[PDB]
């Protein structure tokens, strides 16, 4: 239960899955000319 | 579709190969307008209405 509606798609893309505390994942996330 | 209800589909995230199209002898027109079908197959557009 995250949204309701989706309207209008520009963009789809599946890929692989990326997955005491025993991991630790690092991202970084950059918007650089589109 | 019907010409009152034309279907859009919005092609993107692909490579669009236009001389399998061209080089058909199935279709009657193929009239381009603003851009020539030889340099098609080389040049890249940010989507594509069909
Ligand atoms: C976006 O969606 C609305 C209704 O969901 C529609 O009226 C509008 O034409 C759409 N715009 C584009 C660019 O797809």
């Amino acid at each position: 239960r995250v949204y309701s509606s989706a309207n209008n798609c520009t963009f789809e893309y599946v890929s692989q899955p990326f997955l005491n505390f025993k991991n630790l994942r690092e991202f970084v996330f950059k918007n650089i000319d589109g | 579709a019907s010409v009152y209800a034309w279907n859009r589909k919005r092609i993107s995230n692909c490579v669009a190969d236009y001389s399998v199209l061209y080089n058909s002898a199935s279709f009657s027109t193929f009239k381009c307008y603003g851009v020539s079908p030889t340099k098609l197959n080389d040049l890249c557009f940010t989507n594509v209405y069909a």
